[PDB]
């Protein structure tokens, strides 16, 4: 029926944070402390519009 | 002389009493020391559980800050 909208790899290429489990878990309190002030913008984006392929920015 | 097997002038007596010490604690004392150690274990249990809940809340906060 209706065609889908899949934005391609043009916008789907950002270098990942390729650290492992334990380092990311043990760095968590400072990670949420200083940064993660603008990720609640991302989470509010995600909960106000539940359509990832929107909050890519 | 004659060499039978007599008793030599009479021997010592041997008891015939049901010799029972019935030692150990009473009802009240054993009861109270058991309940006292029970309540000691309860108090230490309460302390460890609430400090453990503090740490488990810290683990929850770790997964919260990790997620997005």
């Amino acid at each position: 029926p209706g065609i889908v909208e899949l934005p391609s790899l043009e916008d789907l290429k950002v270098q990942e944070v390729k650290v492992s489990s334990s380092v990311l878990k043990a760095a968590a309190h400072h990670y949420g402390a200083q940064c993660d002030k603008p990720n609640k913008e991302f989470m509010l984006c995600r909960w106000e519009e539940k359509d990832p392929r929107r909050c890519l920015e | 002389v004659k060499q039978d097997m007599p008793p030599v002038g009479g021997y010592g007596p041997i008891d015939y009493k049901r010799n029972l010490p019935r030692r150990g604690l009473s009802g009240y004392s054993m009861f109270a020391v058991g309940i006292g150690a029970l309540l000691f274990g309860y108090w230490s249990m309460m302390r460890w559980n609430r400090e453990r809940r503090r740490l488990q809340i810290e683990d929850f906060e770790a997964r919260i800050a990790l997620m997005p």
